[PDB]
RNA sequence: CCGCGGCGGUGCGCCGCGACCGGCUCCGGGACGGCUGGGAAGGCCCGGCGGGGAAGGUGGCUCGGCCGAGUGUUACAGCCCC
RNA sequence: ACCGAACGCCGGGUUAAGGCGCCCGAUGCCGACGCUCAUCAGACCCCAGAAAAGGUGUUGGUUGAUAUAGACAGCAGGACGGUGGCCAUGGAAGUCGGAAUCCGCUAAGGAGUGUGUAACAACUCACCUGCCGAAUCAACUAGCCCUGAAAAUGGAUGGCGCU
RNA sequence: CGUUCAUAGCGACGUCGCUUUUUGAUCCUUCGAUGUCGGCUCUUCCUAUCAUUGUGAAGCAGAAUUCACCAAGCGUUGGAU
RNA sequence: GGAGCCUCGGUUGGCCUCGGAUAGCCGGUCCCCCGCGGGGUCCGGUGCGGAGUGCCCUUCGUCCUGGGAAACGGGGCGCGGCCGGAGAGGCGGCCGCCCCCUCGCCCGUCACGCACGCCGUUCGUGGGGAACCUGGCGCUAAACCAUUCGUAGACGACCUGCU
């Protein structure tokens, strides 16, 4: 896995039918990734750990990206984790605030590759849960929920500093 | 010392991005970084956008934090804020600037013949200011 | 046809970067005010760095080894001719354009000179960073003419603000001018602000 | 991480009045003026109030490090008022098991000879910061009062004649002497 | 010899244009399909049904001129949200 | 000798592996989100350099607590008796050591954390209040940074530099 | 161990390192030759600091001291075999 | 003032506050203090900066005549006096007198090789350097050798002496 902004995807396979097992369980997913073509072989990592079902021994049945139900709400999402760290392998449970499911698991790539330098393959999500303002455990998410919430801008660090590469005016900062 | 104010209900002007030249009421603040944001009126659909885009107004227009866009289109219409920013001085000198530039080769001519003579006929009153302030001096 | 590049409130490799391009591409480039560069970093960090570059000299024969310029214009100067290929014709003729000042002396002292804001302090380091003025940094290394520089500065100083106050004085007369003629330029005052201007 | 908004406030007494040109209080009354400078610090000194009361010191989106200003701010003006005020008084007693510390004031209060320090022939001489007076006090045998309103001036005028009177080579452990800092208090309490 | 008529090869030297084809790299327009026969949205509003923040409210206190502003509590809907 | 790619002589286009402050072709993007300041910073396969073990440096986790029966620290009040308890006498009545190791009063104090004593004494280390006024605290864990970290001509993220 | 007290100074059983002023491994370079030990003489560098400056430690009362830090500026000699 | 080799780059100017950045810019002070200014308070304006380098200044065909608005401005490398400028000043400013002109903005009114579609045009330029013809006012050599000396010396060099 690599990344870019990912998207939900819906995965339903099943191991392929036998002359023994003539109607075989659907198994589903919730994967994420850049695009279906890795949906799909996520979809079949994560079914190789759990169950005795390969590639091969399988066919995906219905591969589908899942659109966010309210994208213009703004949320907070619980995430749950498990992590390769350069020593033994871990479990968190991070919490994000994004307008998307994709969006929130999205930020938490770019987090722990910062935070923990993990990189994407080591990583594995568990659940993704929207949540309320209530059961949010992380401050950095809490100092938001918020009625009348007010802030300034205040170093306001100057962008467009090669329109004009060259001036006569010291800039300004102060807005 | 702190005036212009993340608040919710501020009307911020897009400095750039797609949306550029353009206001925008901050409906909701996701993020350290990132607004919720709305302009009904002024043609930008309700999505969420960096504040290092936006740079934000001297109009806060009432209403609650995530109303449904209906009732933010009634606070602007309200206040009339499309008229009293094309009021304020600085959408004047965004209007001039933009007039600046779709200057015709024939108009950018009638200008500095009218300069030419406009700054003349300044020179002129100011050294006799200067003359006058000189025998007053004296 | 001259840059002037006022180096006080600028980062030392950051306008050094800038001035180079600038001089390859057959721009004349003036740096004045030197000393008032200010390098990253906090201030010990940066003398020992230095100490370290005078420490390094041809151990046979010092007298030919690397030469280690104390006052401000010249590290700039050395800075500069370090992103250049000053082995070169053409890198050392790049040099040849750049001129450089330790404070602001007679043809640029009264000249209007610009500032590169994006090697600008205020721009380019958190506010919580530290820094060392290259002044202060050439003094404790070896630099003779600080106090100099500072007094002839302050005359500078002085002798501007004169000069800035009679340009205020006539910027007010004229602001005053404009108000007993505007009958008699209204209508050229309406057309410079149909295509723009004057708003 | 960056925390949303934090501060503080500084409740001005009514004798005092205090002054804020930006970012740089000077805070004036009964014994007088002390200026200090907070431009290195990055907070949003705010003086509201009517009978102006209040002091009050915002520091917007601030790491760990950048919220431990915002107090030593806060307190710092509190000390700048108290100087103002009452103004501080440092008393510091002399100590020996021998030679009886000879101490005396000199100009008024800038000069401290502090001579037969553990019978040395070397007589220290201690100028004080501007602002501190040294006076070698009454109803005490062998103890100094420095006096003044900025209390970071005396706290180091006091410091500076109390490492002045060091031992040097010898197990400090047996050899207790010189002018210990015994009381930092006020020059008048109310 | 004048025709620079018709055809053929050419130009002393330096130039430019034009249209045709090949191979490229860009730009601007438009018209369609499929999806959770897309998801959200908008607009009109009506009838209900609850829950939450937290309110034209009330209340302790504070700050300004009964009104405006700032915290605090129980929480219906006369701000909204689900 | 790595990675990319394998050469007739040339024009246009496009790539790879690598890059794009300036040296040096390209970010002079209003690039996105974090992390980190180093009086030895760090900066890219082969590769030219560090470990165990530490650090309330800062940032994340994990697990447990705690507390309105208003805590947590910060100061102030007591720390006993059954009892020279038993083994050990060389002295251990809590205290070089070790088997023990409970009851009373209890508000509550271990047959005792230490200081110190030949041995005591004396001192010191729960349970509870008084004040103050919301979170507090422990143990792990892993990121950057730092300690650990000493070589001889003056010197090398390639250089200049860079926060 | 240090009367007592793991850590002032030490430090077993274990363990992790650096160094190339020891000696080995190794044989890449030089066999149409790179003059093979020591001493003298002279310069320069390193620090893993003996002394000297400034300091923290002690089982530092003083004196004498070992332990550590900044630190290589300046020194570090005359002889008998 | 005339020719005449050569070396090239250029192809409007900008004649300036200080500085700040969790702030600044301008006014005006009714009022107060200092040396027309400087400092203060108070109030009034600006502040994604229009007293803006996203800027300002300047115009880019020539002439003619015959109206209007604007109108004493410009010139003669016009001429004399009084300043300011030393950091590498190298540039300005302000004052007398002589002669000449009517230039910016609108309109009328004609004409200028109109070189017959086609390239280095257009300036800083009287440029920098070398060699050559005119006027006015100025000038009137040192150095080195040789010789000498000995404060010096391998030799050069150096210190001295010579109507
Ligand atoms: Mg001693
Ligand atoms: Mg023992
Ligand atoms: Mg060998
Ligand atoms: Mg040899
Ligand atoms: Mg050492
Ligand atoms: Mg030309």
């Amino acid at each position: 896995k690599a990344s870019g902004t990912l998207r939900e995807y819906k995965v339903v396979g099943r191991c392929l039918p036998t002359p023994k097992c003539r109607t075989p369980p659907l198994y589903r997913m919730r994967i994420f990734a850049p695009n279906h073509v890795v949906a799909k072989s996520r979809f079949w990592y994560f079914v190789s750990q759990l169950k005795k079902m390969k590639k091969s021994s399988g066919e995906i049945v219905y591969c589908g990206q899942v659109f966010e139900k309210s994208p213009l709400r703004v949320k907070n999402f619980g995430i749950w984790l498990r992590y390769d760290s350069r020593s033994g392998t871990h479990n968190m449970y991070r919490e994000y605030r994004d307008l998307t499911t994709a969006g929130a698991v999205t930020q938490c790539y770019r987090d722990m590759g910062a935070r923990h330098r993990a990189r994407a393959h080591s990583i594995q999500i568990m659940k993704v849960e929207e949540i309320a303002a209530s059961k949010c455990r992380r401050p950095a998410v809490k100092q938001f929920h918020d009625s009348k919430i007010k802030f300034p801008l205040p170093h306001r660090v100057l962008r467009r500093q090669h329109k004009p590469r060259f001036t006569t005016k010291r800039p300004n900062t102060f807005f | 010392v702190f005036r212009r104010f993340v608040e919710v209900g501020r009307v911020a002007y897009v400095s750039f991005g797609p949306h550029a030249g353009k206001l925008v009421a901050i409906v909701d603040v996701i993020d350290q970084n990132r607004a919720l944001v709305d302009g009904p009126c002024t043609r930008v659909r309700r999505q969420a956008m960096p504040f290092k885009c936006m740079q934000l107004t001297d109009f806060i227009l009432k209403f609650p934090h995530s109303a449904r866009q209906k009732y933010v289109r009634k606070a602007w219409e309200k206040a009339d804020i499309n008229t009293k920013w094309a009021a304020t001085r600085w959408a004047k000198k965004i209007e001039a600037r933009e007039r600046k530039a779709k200057m015709t080769d024939f108009d950018r001519y009638k200008v500095m013949k009218a300069k030419k003579m406009r700054n003349r006929i300044i020179k002129n009153e100011v050294k006799k200011l200067q003359r006058a302030a000189l025998l007053k001096a004296s | 046809q001259v840059l002037v590049l006022d180096g006080r409130g600028h980062l030392l490799g950051r306008l050094a970067a800038i001035v180079a391009k600038q001089v390859l591409l057959g721009r004349k480039v003036v740096v004045v005010r030197c000393e008032g560069i200010n390098i990253s970093g906090n201030f010990y960090r940066n003398k020992l760095k230095y100490l370290a570059f005078l420490r390094k000299r041809m151990n046979t024969n010092p007298s030919r080894g690397p030469y280690h310029f104390r006052a401000p214009s010249r590290i700039f100067w050395r800075t500069v001719r370090g992103m250049l290929p000053h082995k070169t014709k053409r890198g050392q003729a790049a040099l040849d354009r750049l001129k450089v000042f330790d404070g602001i002396p007679p043809p640029y002292d009264k000249k209007k000179r610009m500032v590169v804001p994006a090697a600008l302090k205020v721009v380019r380091l958190k506010p919580t960073r530290k820094f060392a003025y290259l002044g202060r940094l050439a003094h404790e290394v070896g630099w003779k003419y600080q106090a100099v520089t500072a007094t002839l500065e302050e005359k500078r100083k002085e002798k501007a603000k004169i000069h800035y106050r009679k340009k205020k004085q006539l910027m007010r007369l004229r602001k005053q001018a404009e108000k007993n003629v505007e009958k008699k330029i209204d209508r050229f005052t309406e057309v410079l602000k149909t295509h723009g201007f004057l708003v | 991480m960056k925390t949303i908004l934090s501060n503080q406030t500084v409740d001005i007494p009514e004798n005092v009045d205090i002054s804020l040109k930006g970012r740089t209080v000077i805070v004036k009354g009964p014994r007088g003026t002390l200026r200090r400078d907070f431009n290195h610090i990055n907070v949003e000194l705010s003086l509201l109030g009517k009978k102006k009361k209040r002091l009050r010191v915002d520091k917007w989106w601030g790491n760990r490090k950048e919220l431990a200003t915002v107090r030593t701010i806060c307190s710092h003006v509190q000390n700048m008022i108290k100087g103002v005020t009452l103004g501080f008084r440092y008393k510091m007693r002399s100590v020996y098991a021998h030679f009886p510390i000879n101490v005396v004031i000199q100009e008024n209060g800038s000069l401290v000879e502090i001579r037969n320090f553990l019978g040395e022939k070397y007589i220290r001489r201690v100028r004080m910061r501007p602002g501190v007076a040294c006076s070698v006090s009454q109803a005490q045998k062998d103890e100094l009062v420095l006096e003044g309103n900025d209390i970071e001036l005396v706290s180091n005028s006091a410091a500076l004649i109390q490492q002045a009177t060091t031992v040097k080579n010898k197990d400090i452990r047996k050899f207790l002497d010189g002018i210990y800092v015994s009381e930092k208090g006020t020059v008048q309490q109310a």
